[PDB]
DNA sequence: GCTGTTCAATACATGCACAGGATGTATATATCTGACACGTGCCTGGAGACTAGGGAGTAATCCCCTTGGCGGTTAAAACGCGGGGGACAGCGCGTACGTGCGTTTAAGCGGTGCTAGAGCTGTCTACGACCAATTGAGCGGC
DNA sequence: GCCGCTCAATTGGTCGTAGACAGCTCTAGCACCGCTTAAACGCACGTACGCGCTGTCCCCCGCGTTTTAACCGCCAAGGGGATTACTCCCTAGTCTCCAGGCACGTGTCAGATATATACATCCTGTGCATGTATTGAACAGC
């Protein structure tokens, strides 16, 4: 069989923030786990939101208030600004 | 780092490691062995014990009884051997149901568990020796001893005074140990080439404990001719025709001949450790043979003692021992500590278990920096080919490799090509000869496979198991809820017999005019239950009558559990040897099975442990209970009894129970078997050179004869014997020059290729004394020196030495001279049949300088 | 204020829990944990509020958080 | 009536009944002033704030049912605050 | 009774009225 | 705050690390909604790289303080358990080979 | 006619279907899907107003109110187990008895 | 808004079971609240269901095992007799 | 011998020791006798409500092999989330 | 080490390391007893039962440590069975 | 004259110093091992471009609901006191748990061997969506 | 409660894709044996902890009075939400092409470890010096 991981962006990140430590690959299951839960939370809580205002498309909108739902305290809006800063930087390149 | 976050988290310390250091050798009972007349006051009163000490052999046995052991660490193991005492002697005096033949064997239990403890007091190797400073501030020469059926944990320091009395030949054993001719550090260096090889026509001078068969001396010649070109292969002879001995002569010979001495590896499996060693033992004793096995303390007690020389070293340690012998599990288990030595020879026997290339044991095995490889096993099986290309890839590393893995079908133009071919080209490196056309003396074997009726408990059973009757099955268990996961293993265990399923024998007790205690329906029941049973029965009576015996395998530990209960309820005398039996008690089980007045009449053998390796040819018949799905597994079997040591016509019955998945497992195995078929300088003297030559002569006086040892034993570098001889030759006329020179300027120092301060008259009078000492014994008591004695000739008595010391002293003194030369009073104080032992120290009397003059006032005196 | 929840009122919430007495000090453990409650509640219905653009909180955006906590409430719609 | 027995005719009385016990607008002035605090001049659909309330009388009915097992459990009839922190510990509301 | 669920309830008495009888 | 985007990978016109073709195609097939606007993804991406690199960087702490060069399930267990927000994010997961925090 | 009747519901086929639609629970919903759920979502409706209907009798009320359905529900293991996270509103508590 | 409820059939169906006995409007609510909730309920497990099994299709036996795995004990059985009673006889109708 | 062997049960297989080492992780310093066979029971009980849903997703894939996401998607029915087996 | 320690000692422990503290195959013959009521002749992916005992091995910790709680509530130190009982209860595990 | 004792000369025995040889230690050099980088090939998914339709965004209007104020009445809440009950602390005793020790049992890892079940691929047919038109039921007001 | 109107459901036909069915292949799952070692179980004994009992003091609950606030009714105004309509922009769908990621092999670079060589120190042996004992000869006395 074949299936496909974020395990080469997370060691990307891992570079970027600890260059010269390594991961196991039973912690990057972890963080591939982690990965597909936090998408699979943000997702469902956007199309509620969705659902709930009887829109039928997800926009940057809804990504922005499920996180302001999902993420406890300072990570929300930490991952707001990361996320509108993205956002920006995609528009105007 | 490029990313920071920006989250005002406290710092953490993560780290988990603590330390609880906040919460900061006795002579207690080891065993009881035996007991004698002087409830558990009962005990106290009547009964005294033999005691084995800890921190003390089974020499330091001793009668005890409880006032005299007081209170000390152990008791309770001397109250549970009392409570097991009071439970023999009730069954044995009580009870009114013991039978005849019961207190016969409750008798007999004495002789067995006795003769086993009457084995671990004799001593079978000395490891090491020690000097033990006393606080009376002398010393005691002692021997760390390692007993017989003991590991090397317990091994104990004893007396050596005693040991050389208890058992003076293995004290001789360790001695010549110690001055050996063929210690690893002289290996021969043959890296560019090696030498050529003429076939032998005789064997070796130096195998020793027989004489080996026409085809033997043709499989060593074999092996040595591979060896030259530096070929790994492959011993193939068929099951029981000498492996082992041809193993043993050719790694003897590699030694011997060639001076391959160097650390072998033998790679064994379990169960013929003894007869390995046992063939060391016999066909080449003066090889140090190391087994190594054990717990974790015995095997670390022999890496510290038995591996090197001067152990405490730390760099490029180097190798005590020739031969390490060692079974599967510890080359998993030591792999680290095995792999880290630079093996010379490796032998793997039953090399069939190297098929599976992935398997834990091939990658360690080949990881290993083996110089040369070797297999044996009579079953080179090719149950599948891949199977075989993974033993010749494990032979032959990057060379000869098998990649055209294709199976053979059973008809094609490509298969007889490529069958043909690898027949071919594999044959330069196997080596298979055949009993028929080897040794025309065996009696033939001959195989029947009887065809059963299943019994009507087994067809209810095998129907229920087919159509998944999981409700009667689980009434048939008692609801134990029943499982059919593995469909055929559950037929296959309906065939052998329906008690091996949880309540079958309750279902059929449950007609209980039969049940509970009915000795013979009981019997009844466990025979008529299945047809195995049945037929067996019948053949063990006829065998009986006739006066044969049998081996019977099988493939469930749990139908030798129902045999051994069938047959102890006959009272027939069996022994048993699957792999949950512990290694002593397999070697017992063996030894006695194969005592000529044993009275065990079956061996109950697992195939898988007691289908390897065994010599059990004492047996002439056969029963495979079950069939294997690998027919070479039931060849072993039935080669377990046809040995070279046979000496009747073998018998092979396979019960086959017809109408039964057993019949299509024969013929699955006979397709692989037919597939199987299918397939089947020197002249150069520098200064060091000279100084150690002429020390060599101050110790040894003539050196001309002794010169071949003192080249193999490392007194003198390797170089050519002539060189040796003429530097002899020419040092002892410069001295009698030099001698003559000095006489003459007199009416003595000299100088000899640059070497400064050589003493003449030294040489002359150390030849000439040493010359008188050797004819002297020699002409006296060349057999027997320990014998020699100086008669009434009484020289002048030792100067106010701290030891006595007398004629007797002076003539031991002179034997230690005679066997170590001049100087060597390490060795002289050291060998224990001296008796000076004690005598002999280094402020102290009797030094070393001390020693010498007295040793050459005495042969002056005898001279005169 | 917090202080509007009063000692009687919280003494009749425990009687239906059937607590058979009180200590002095159960007041303003219950008014903390009240209050902790209803800021976890009222910040997800506001948040549904706010992404809607209303200025109105609603039952059925309260009815939402509170099936965000795993706390879902029949009767008010929904 | 029996000596103290008021108390267990209170826990029948408001047991027997639905009615909510918070006084209303007292309830609608602490949600009003919490909601304040998130975001300024919001309004309530006066739904909104009963539910609310169901909710919260629900939560504290069922946290003093725990409080009052906690009580006993320590072989004891007062209620006290260590109860009310422990039933929110296990019940993993420690947050 | 049109209408009938075969589930194998137990009994219940539902009846909430009380009496302080015992409390007097 | 500024990026080439000289690559035609979308991420990188974020400057994202994370795979916002993969973060589209997830929403576009997991049937979210009928209709999955162009911004969503980059949105998305953008949040789960910046939450790994939260969670990798406390891991990477706790695994260079413990004196390991390898990130392992233990190291991710004690970041995540030792802060306030990612234990109450992930307060009802379980991390396979985590042990609990040990009692000091 | 319906196609609630031809299966033997009362509750509505046709609007379950078109809710299975609505919420895009999936790219398909088969024809079988919305009665089996709406049969489903009957049976539970029944056992429920029936447990309901038994409160409000032994009450000796002609209504069922929300104080009925608070009891049929937690008197029942099961319903109970079904609505365990779940509040009522103007519901009760179980007295002690 | 006319907004959608089930009150018309939760009163056909009272009366199958209690026709002497009425029901509160607000009662009434209780149950259309607690009736969309099943119908969610029963409807994400087999949305998820069908998207573990890589199907596009939401069937019968997505709605079955769904009831199998959302309801407790015996209300389980008795949900999935009746929608496979259901199911058979508007199969075996026009 | 062929019929001495006494089976136990396998719930016994959770030795008292076993659950020690539970009780030690989770810091009791001492344990009542009586804890093992509770302990027991509330293992079997979990065991079973997840196994029942394991098993549920695994004979509507109309498998015969348990599978470990089967376990992981049983497992985030009850709100228990795994990591580390993939899902 | 001083008496009474031990306990403090295996605490620390057992809190350091990670390994499953549960005997591998007791728990698989458990798992599979306990799943043959469901089905019959169930196999078992190995890494199944490994989560399996990974969940379970988890939820009796966070239990103990609860039931810790409990006992230490009452000012005992010994964990009882209603310790059990009453966290359990508090957890609505029932 | 011979013998015994004393005196003198020589040889042996011991201690110390020096020389020589071996062992240990440190540094330099080379080899060994592992990982990363680069090249090549293949396959798949994303990116880019174009088109059309629908959804969202914007604007306007209307109506309902929420907010704020006022007034009166009644019940609830708050304050205060007294007495009794319950909580807490201290003490004693008995049992149960825990620690040590010996012995047995079963787990863990490695191997053996087969078979079933999972996963993938290909083809064909039926079912579900989409679109249009018609019919019947549900909501709203009289 | 009944009747009228509007909106959603139902009916029919067509088209395309998904699912069902069949076959094939390979991996992983099941059972059992071998071998070792550590863990688990049985048993005894001693001490600590749990539980019962008692006493005392403080806090809570019952009761009465007084005071305050909530609730109910009513009125008024404005804002916000909802609905309707139109238009523009965004996204889906399709097609084509490029790039990235998987994948493997090979070579080179980097880092660590092992081995070789040199120097220092310690141990042992030999030689020389000094002291003491032994041996030989001479002298003295019987
Ligand atoms: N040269 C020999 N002389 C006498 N007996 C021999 C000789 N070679 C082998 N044997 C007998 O064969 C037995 C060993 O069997 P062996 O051939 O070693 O098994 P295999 O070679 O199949 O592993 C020994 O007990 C020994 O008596
Ligand atoms: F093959 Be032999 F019998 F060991
Ligand atoms: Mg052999």
């Amino acid at each position: 069989t074949r299936k496909e991981s974020y395990a080469i962006y997370v060691y990307k990140v891992l570079k970027q923030v600890h260059p010269d430590t390594g991961i196991s690959s039973k912690a990057m299951s972890i963080m591939n786990s982690f990965v597909n839960d936090v998408f699979e939370r943000i997702a469902g809580e956007a199309s509620r939101l969705a659902h709930y205002n009887k829109r039928s498309t997800i926009t940057s909108r809804e990504i922005q208030t499920a996180v302001r739902l999902l993420l406890p305290g300072e990570l929300a809006k930490h991952a707001v600004s990361e996320g509108t800063k993205a956002v920006t930087k995609y528009t105007s390149a | 780092p490029t990313r920071f976050s920006n989250r005002q988290n406290k710092t953490v310390n993560y780290n988990i490691d603590y330390s609880d250091d906040d919460l900061l050798d006795f002579h207690g009972i080891d065993i009881v062995i035996n007991h004698r007349l002087k409830d558990l006051n009962n005990c106290k009163e009547n009964y005294e014990f033999l005691i084995k000490w800890t921190d003390e052999s089974h020499l330091h046995n001793t009668w005890e009884t409880y006032e005299s052991i007081g209170q000390v660490r152990g008791l309770k193991r001397l109250d549970n051997y009392c409570k097991q005492f009071i439970i023999e002697d009730q069954q044995v005096r009580l009870d009114p149901y013991v039978t005849a033949e019961d207190i016969e064997i409750m008798d007999m239990e004495r002789e067995r568990r006795l003769d086993e403890f009457e084995e671990f007091h004799v001593p079978e190797r000395i490891i090491d020796s020690q000097r033990a400073s006393l606080e009376d501030g002398t010393s005691q020469l002692q021997y760390l001893v390692k007993w017989r059926r003991l590991n090397y944990d317990e091994a104990t320091w004893e007396n050596a005074t005693d040991i050389v009395k208890l058992a003076p030949e293995q004290v001789k054993h360790f001695q010549n140990r110690e001055n050996s001719k063929i210690l690893p550090q002289y290996s021969s260096n043959y890296t560019s080439q090696r030498p050529r090889f003429e076939k032998l026509s005789v064997q070796p001078p130096f195998i020793k404990g027989g004489e080996l068969r026409d085809f033997q001396l043709t499989g060593i010649n074999w092996m040595a001719f591979l060896w030259s070109k530096g070929d790994n292969g492959i011993l193939a002879d068929e099951m029981g025709l000498g492996k082992t001995v041809q193993t043993v002569a050719f790694i003897s010979w590699l030694i011997f001949a060639r001076r391959q001495n160097g650390p072998h590896i033998i790679v064994v499996p379990l169960s013929t450790m003894p007869a390995w060693l046992d063939t060391f033992e016999k066909w080449a004793p003066d090889l140090n043979c190391i087994c190594y096995m054990g717990n974790q303390k015995s095997r670390d007690t022999i890496r510290e003692y038995e591996f090197y020389t001067n152990p405490r070293a730390k760099g490029k340690k180097t190798m005590k021992f020739n031969v390490l012998l060692t079974t599967y599990e510890y080359i998993l288990k030591d792999r680290a500590e095995l792999g880290s030595i630079k093996w010379q020879f490796m032998a793997v026997d039953e090399a069939h278990r190297l098929k599976n290339a992935e398997s834990s044991l091939y990658e360690s095995l080949n990881s290993f920096k083996v110089a040369n490889r070797m297999l044996i096993t009579g079953t080179p099986l090719q149950n599948n080919i891949k199977e075989l290309a993974a033993l010749v890839n494990f032979l032959m590393p990057g060379r000869f490799t098998i990649d055209q893995e294709i199976d053979f079908e059973n008809q094609d133009e490509e298969q007889e090509e490529y069958i043909h071919d690898l027949h071919r080209r594999i044959q330069p490196f196997i080596l298979r000869r055949l009993k028929k056309d080897v040794e025309k003396s065996l009696p033939s074997k001959t195989e029947r496979i009887l065809r059963v009726e299943l019994s009507d408990v087994q067809t209810e059973y095998y129907k229920n198991i087919l159509t998944k009757n999981y409700s009667a099955l689980t009434a048939g268990a008692k609801g134990g809820h029943f499982s059919l996961l593995n469909i055929m293993n559950e037929l296959k265990k309906a065939s052998n017999h329906p008690y091996l399923f949880d309540n079958a024998e309750e279902r059929v007790l449950q007609k209980f005019g039969d049940g509970k205690m009915t000795r013979e329906n009981v019997l009844r029941g466990l025979i008529m239950s299945s047809g195995k049973m049945v037929l067996l029965d019948q053949l063990l009576t006829r065998l009986k009558k006739d006066g044969h015996r049998v081996l019977i395998f099988s493939q469930m530990v749990r139908m030798l559990d129902i045999l051994g209960d069938y047959l102890s309820i006959k009272g027939i005398n069996f022994q048993r040897l699957d792999g949950t039996v512990p290694s002593a008690q397999r070697r017992i089980s063996i030894d006695h099975f194969n005592s000529p007045d044993s009275n065990d009449f079956v061996f109950l053998l697992s195939t898988r442990a007691g289908g390897l390796g065994i010599n059990l040819m004492t047996a002439d018949t056969v029963v495979i209970f079950d069939s294997d799905w690998n027919p070479q597994a039931d060849l072993q079997a039935m080669a377990r009894a046809h040995r070279i040591g046979q000496k009747n016509h073998v018998m092979v019955y396979r019960l086959v129970s017809k109408d039964t998945v057993e019949e299509e497992v024969l013929e699955r195995a006979r397709k692989k078997m037919i597939l199987e078929y299918a397939i089947i300088d020197m002249d150069s003297i520098g200064e060091s050179e000279v100084r150690a030559l002429y020390k060599a002569i101050l110790k040894f006086g003539n050196l001309k004869e002794i010169l071949d040892e003192l080249i193999a034993d490392g007194t003198l570098p390797v170089k050519s014997f002539e060189k040796y001889g003429e530097t002899y030759d020419e040092m002892m006329e410069a001295a009698k020059d030099c001698v003559h020179e000095e006489e003459k300027n007199r009416k003595v120092l000299f100088n000899f290729k640059g070497v400064k301060s050589l003493n003449a008259e030294s040489l002359l009078s150390r030849v000439e004394d040493l010359k008188y000492l050797k004819n002297l014994i020699n002409s006296n008591y060349k057999d027997d020196p320990l014998k020699f004695s100086l008669g009434n000739n009484t020289p002048k008595p030792v100067q106010n030495w701290s030891s006595n010391w007398t004629k007797e002293e002076d003539e031991k003194l002179l034997i230690g001279v005679f066997k170590y030369g001049y100087g060597s009073w390490t060795q002289i104080r050291d060998d224990p049949f001296l008796g000076i032992t004690d005598k002999i120290f280094l402020k102290k009397v009797p030094g070393a300088i001390h020693l010498g003059r007295r040793v050459d006032y005495l042969l002056s005196f005898l001279r005169g | 204020n917090i202080q509007g929840i009063t000692k009687p009122a919280i003494r009749r919430l425990a009687r239906r829990g059937g607590v058979k007495r009180i200590s002095g000090l159960i007041y303003e453990e219950t008014r903390g944990v009240l209050k902790v409650f209803l800021e976890n509640v009222i910040r997800d219905a506001v948040t549904y509020t706010e992404h809607a653009k209303r200025k109105t909180v609603t039952a059925m955006d309260v009815v939402y958080a509170l099936k965000r906590q795993g706390r879902t409430l029949y009767g008010f719609g929904g | 009536y029996r000596p103290g027995t008021v108390a267990l005719r209170e826990i029948r009385r408001y047991q027997k009944s639905t009615e909510l016990l918070i006084r209303k607008l007292p309830f609608q002035r602490l949600v009003r002033e919490i909601a304040q605090d998130f975001k300024t001049d919001l309004r309530f659909q006066s739904s909104a704030v009963m539910a609310l309330q169901e909710a919260s009388e629900a939560y504290l009915v069922a946290l003093f049912e725990d409080t009052n097992l906690c009580a006993i459990h320590a072989k004891r009839v007062t209620i006290m605050p260590k109860d009310i922190q422990l039933a929110r510990r296990i019940r993993g509301e420690r947050a | 009774p049109t209408r009938f669920s075969n589930r194998q309830n137990k009994t219940v008495n539902y009846n909430i009225d009380y009496s302080d009888d015992d409390l007097l | 705050g500024k990026t080439r985007a000289k690559a035609k990978t979308r991420s990188s016109r974020a400057g994202l690390q994370f795979p916002v073709g993969r973060v589209h195609r997830l929403l576009r097939k997991g049937n979210y909604a009928e209709r999955v606007g162009a911004g969503a993804p980059v949105y998305l991406a953008a949040v789960l790289e910046y939450l790994t690199a939260e969670i990798l960087e406390l891991a990477g702490n706790a695994a260079r303080d413990n004196k390991k060069t390898r990130i392992i399930p233990r190291h991710l267990q004690l970041a995540v358990r030792n802060d306030e927000e990612l234990n109450k994010l992930l307060g009802r997961v379980t991390i396979a080979q985590g042990g609990v925090l040990p009692n000091i």
